[PDB]
């Protein structure tokens, strides 16, 4: 729509004008908003008295742009106002999951800090844990030990994390895992134990 | 950090160091194969390796010398080997080897075991041309075990590039080096939309892609979305 | 070639097999007083000597006699030829010949075109075990890998000749690897003999196995000469497989 070149001209003289005046994946303005990642206009959006939890036809929400873009500021708008911690879109998952995929550790903290499910499933039953883990993100995983996340989630194919984890081989995340507790018995719909996927 | 600098090493180096193989005394292998039911491929990485150096290329396809004769063969494959070695340093794709890999014990149907005379031909020519040969020559298949143990036996093929479980690097890279030709955004995100093909095995995953951009091609929507992408996995 | 000078460590085997192969060909006046024939062949069980082809080939090139395979590992698998009659007329005007098999070294179509040779092997021997063209016609058996079984199975020792070849003499490990770095660029400063006798257990192929997986090293480091250093890690490399 509008916002785009709304908030891509930078004439300051007319976009809160615009804003107190008044695509085709039917996305809002605090979609953009989100997109682009600006205090004063989720803010001034936000403040006017835009909902906070419009869904497309898919069911991609804001959050999930906030958190799958990498904007600190604009998830603690989001929060501010209220959103949905556990929004539902198109393939199930969550913002938690973007929030571990670009390694922002302010987006997670401050998601779970406010109440949201750690352990929130999206249709494959996984969680933000095994993108962590099959990422190499160790901080992402400690910081989703900060709040006591758990560890046997099992993937849609019988996966857990800790096999997402020794995958990538990393020695340091698979010692830390197991001696942190991680289950090494949970087989998979392939019978394979955590010990035979680390080479 | 292993799988690049390991393929790096046995791709790009040999490429322009055969003198300082001439005095180690150690041939440098060459051969990659690649495996696989589930994932089809022999695209992805076929176009990447063919495209990371602007050079020449010759590809084959997989029936490019079944022409049931018995004196062609040898002076196909030797003219397309001359003007590889001869004329710019090219990575050669052969492609369909168990149609070509199979034996016959009937001497009647001389154009399998003539085809399969080339095919074993040629692999005796790369071994006696192990000595810094100036050509590349990667190798893909679906069905192992219909081939040959010559063609599986060590100091031809040392390089096997499997597909089974690639972590989400491989996913950054494979689809970084796909998506950087295409329009990307921050909504397209092809990490459920490759889980799900393994599920679902489905082949030749990038020519769905291309089929995508066959049905974004339309001039109605610029930037490829989620809705083609779905779209073009469940119709095809 | 691979003449003597390319093989060793099987003195007491040569000595052994001598009067099995090397019989026929310089005293073969021993048939009256003696009253021998030409058995089946002569096989050795168990791993990979690295140069169990260059043994077949250093007799037979001692031997000055042509190596002819059934399986056309190197483009001599059409050159000569139903495809079962062919051999035995090159056998006939090629009396002195030592066949072997190398490249037999899915289960429904690679036992069935396998199982089409070894019906063909098995029919030639029929063929030679009812009549016989020529004499120093001869087949020997490989069985190396794990997928031979037809050969070990169908060969027990009951009219066929068999060694036990697990701990040929040492130097199957030993001396064929002083040789396998006679034609590799070798230095001055080497010491052979420890890295050869510390590597047990694994298997016989430790010569191959150190040869080859020590090429990746000295291309990685692209060394002019290859020190111990690199033997050393190749033990590793190929006990790692273990």
């Amino acid at each position: 729509l509008m916002v785009c070149n709304l908030a891509y001209s930078g004439k300051l003289e007319e976009l809160k004008e615009s804003i107190l005046a008044d695509d085709q994946d039917s996305r809002t303005a605090l979609h953009w908003a989100c997109s682009a990642g600006h205090t004063e206009i989720v803010e001034f959006l936000l403040q006017l008295g835009v909902p906070v939890n419009d869904k497309d036809d898919a069911g991609w929400s804001p959050l999930h742009i906030a958190a799958s873009a990498g904007r600190d500021e604009i998830v603690k708008a989001l929060l501010g106002k209220g959103a949905q911690v556990n929004a539902v879109n198109q393939n199930g998952c969550t913002p938690l999951h973007y929030a571990a995929s670009k390694n922002r550790h302010e987006i997670a903290v401050m998601l779970l800090e406010g109440g949201a499910n750690p352990d929130a499933k999206d249709h494959y039953e996984a969680t933000a844990m095994h993108r962590a883990a099959a990422k190499g993100n160790l901080k992402m995983i400690h910081i989703l030990l900060y709040y006591k996340a758990s560890t046997n989630i099992q993937d849609t194919e019988g996966n857990t994390p800790l096999h997402l984890a020794c995958d990538e081989e990393r020695v340091e995340e698979a010692k830390l895992l197991v001696s942190q507790g991680a289950s090494i018995y949970i087989e998979n719909k392939e019978e394979k134990t955590p010990l035979q996927v680390a080479k | 950090d292993i799988q690049k600098q390991e393929v790096r090493e046995a791709v790009e180096l040999p490429l322009t160091h055969f003198e300082l193989y001439k005095q180690i005394g150690i041939d440098p292998p060459r051969g990659v194969l690649m495996y696989g039911p589930p994932g089809c491929g022999k695209t992805m990485l076929a176009k990447a390796v063919a495209h990371h150096t602007t050079a020449a290329f010759i590809r084959v396809v997989g029936s490019e010398f079944v022409q049931k004769y018995l004196g062609e063969g040898p002076r196909m494959v030797r003219d397309v080997f001359r003007l590889a070695k001869e004329n710019a340093p090219a990575i050669i794709f052969i492609d369909e080897i168990d149609a070509i890999a199979t034996k016959r014990f009937d001497a009647q149907t001389g154009a399998d075991r003539e085809v399969q005379r080339i095919l074993l031909e040629l692999l005796n020519q790369m071994d006696g041309f192990d000595q810094n040969v100036n050509v590349k020559v990667i190798m893909a298949t679906n069905r192992a075990d219909t081939l040959d143990p010559a063609l599986l036996r060590p100091g031809r093929l040392d390089r096997k590039i499997e597909f089974p479980l690639p972590d989400r690097r491989q996913k950054r890279l494979i689809f970084s080096t796909i998506t950087s030709k295409m329009n990307l955004s921050e909504e397209v995100d092809l990490e459920d939309y490759v889980a799900r093909p393994d599920k679902i095995s489905g082949a030749d995953i990038n020519s769905i892609c291309q089929e995508s951009g066959m049905l974004a091609v339309r001039e109605n929507r610029y930037i490829v979305l989620a809705k083609d992408f779905e779209k073009a996995y469940k119709t095809v | 070639d691979s003449t003597y000078e390319m093989i060793g460590g099987l003195d007491k085997q040569i000595k052994e097999i001598k009067e099995v192969i090397e019989l026929p060909v310089k005293h073969p006046e021993l048939f009256e007083a003696l009253g021998i024939a030409q058995p089946k062949g002569v096989l050795l069980y168990g791993p990979p000597g690295t140069g169990k082809t260059l043994l077949a080939r250093a007799v037979a090139h001692h031997t000055d006699c042509t190596f002819i395979r059934v399986s056309g590992s190197e483009l001599v698998q059409k050159f000569i030829g139903r495809m079962v009659r062919e051999l035995f007329v090159m056998a006939r005007e090629h009396a002195p010949s030592i066949i072997f098999m190398d490249e037999i070294d899915r289960l429904e179509g690679g036992s069935g075109g396998d199982s089409e040779v070894q019906r063909t092997m098995l029919e030639l021997l029929n063929q030679l075990d009812g009549f016989e063209a020529t004499k120093n016609i001869k087949v020997i058996m490989a069985t190396n890998r794990i997928d031979i079984l037809d050969s070990a199975l169908l060969r027990p020792g009951r009219i066929d000749r068999k060694i036990e070849f697990p701990p040929p003499n040492e130097e199957a490990r030993l001396d064929i690897l002083k040789i396998h770095s006679r034609k590799m660029n070798l230095t001055r400063g080497i010491n052979l003999r420890k890295i050869a006798e510390l590597m047990p257990g694994a298997s016989g192929a430790e010569v191959k196995g150190v040869c080859t997986e020590a090429g990746m090293y000295a291309l990685r480091e692209r060394r002019v000469h290859v020190t111990q250093e690199d033997f050393e890690m190749a033990v590793a490399k190929v006990m790692q497989k273990d």
